[PDB]
């Protein structure tokens, strides 16, 4: 009955170095109920090989998941994470900040 | 290893 | 230092598909090592760490039977609470259970916890004395009584102070090379000019285990808790964690702010200052 909104963080497993193999990660935490849909976007179009962690929650009973994939960063390509939960009126999007 | 008892609410 | 084994269970009811969805995970400290997914074709307790595969097939059979039992009792708890709060069968609801045990540096029993929640709100907990219960609302009073009748407290305490801690020790000394470690953070600092008369100092601390970490900002010695952007400790994917903390700084005053870092891996805390 009482719903919490998801908190999203898009980031790379290791420092962004174009051309080197690396992992892209989208971490969602603090949301409830458990239902949620998450896609990863490569210049707009979504990816297909996107594994995820098992459902688990924190001490406040809010869930958290990790959606990770392998890739190679480049100069022009922009990656993003798209999330949708019940507490939203439209799919939320978050751009991967390679320089922060 | 996890608990062996069944616990109902 | 201090270690902990905690089990997490989540069961969500879906009228129209009958059997709820039931997911359970097991953690030692901040490392997941087991899993069970109801809608998985496996229908068995699968490993998620490499140091647990050493266990034979009997171990996995026992754990699978246990977790399936817990799934059943959850499938009953859903309907039971639906009756307690007088809710309709046309609504989805979530039942969450968490319980485990902790040990100190001497590898003895320090704490043990067990607690149920219904739709994100606390339903019933076990106080840290392991004898009495904490009941939230009138519905949980009935459960509290039922459990006080069957002496559930003494049994659960016998488990937490016995098997739980024992096999926590076993897990630690099996996966010693990963669970018994303290990876200090690799800190750095970035400085982005938000505007001509302002700036943002971001304090990065990444690649550290365990997840317990403290990361604060100070201006002239006092905490900037009111103006500090602080994300929540997030996983990296390789067993390490990341966290950063940013602050908004007037242009020309960077040398007044300092980033303080505390972690089990650092002998003494770290203090950083730009340039």
């Amino acid at each position: 009955m009482i719903q919490r909104t998801p908190k999203i963080q898009v980031y790379s497993r290791h420092p962004a170095e174009n051309g080197k193999s690396n992992f892209l990660n989208c971490y969602v935490s603090g949301f409830h109920p458990s239902d949620i849909e998450v896609d990863l976007l490569k210049n707009g179009e979504r990816i297909e090989k996107v594994e995820h962690s098992d459902l688990s929650f924190s001490k406040d009973w809010s869930f958290y998941l990790l959606y990770y994939t392998e890739f190679t960063p480049t100069e022009k390509d922009e990656y993003a994470c798209r999330v949708n939960h019940v507490t939203l009126s439209q799919p939320k999007i978050v751009k991967w900040d390679r320089d922060m | 290893k996890q608990w062996l008892v069944w616990l109902l609410l | 230092g201090s270690h902990s084994m905690r089990y997490f269970y989540t069961s969500v009811s879906r009228p129209g598909r009958g059997e709820p969805r039931f997911i359970a995970v097991g953690y030692v400290d901040d490392t997941q090592f087991v899993r069970f997914d109801s809608d998985a074709a496996s229908q068995r307790m699968e490993p998620r760490a490499p140091w647990i595969e050493q266990e034979g097939p009997e171990y996995w059979d026992g754990e699978t039977r246990k977790v399936k039992a817990h799934s059943q009792t959850h499938r009953v708890d859903l309907g039971t609470l639906r009756g307690y709060y007088n809710q309709s069968e046309a609504g989805s609801h979530t039942v969450q259970r968490m319980y485990g045990c902790d040990v100190g540096s001497d590898w003895r029993f320090l704490r043990g916890y067990h607690q149920y929640a219904y739709d994100g709100k606390d339903y019933i907990a076990l106080k840290e004395d392991l004898r009495s219960w904490t009941a939230a609302d009138m519905a949980a009073q009935t459960t509290k009584h039922k459990w006080e009748a069957a002496h559930v407290a003494e049994q659960l305490r016998a488990y937490l102070e016995g098997t739980c801690v024992e096999w926590l020790r076993r897990y630690l000394e099996n996966g010693k090379e990963t669970l018994q470690r303290t990876d200090a953070p690799k800190t750095h600092m970035t400085h982005h000019a938000v505007s001509d008369h302002e700036a943002t100092l971001r304090c990065w601390a990444l690649s550290f285990y365990p997840a317990e970490i403290t990361l604060t900002w100070q201006r002239d010695g006092e905490d900037q808790t009111q103006d500090t952007e602080l994300v929540e400790t997030r996983p990296a994917g390789d067993g390490t964690f990341q966290k950063w903390a940013a602050v908004v700084v007037p242009s020309g005053q960077e040398q007044r702010y300092t980033c303080h870092v505390q972690h089990e891996g650092l002998p003494k805390p770290l203090t950083l200052r730009w340039e």
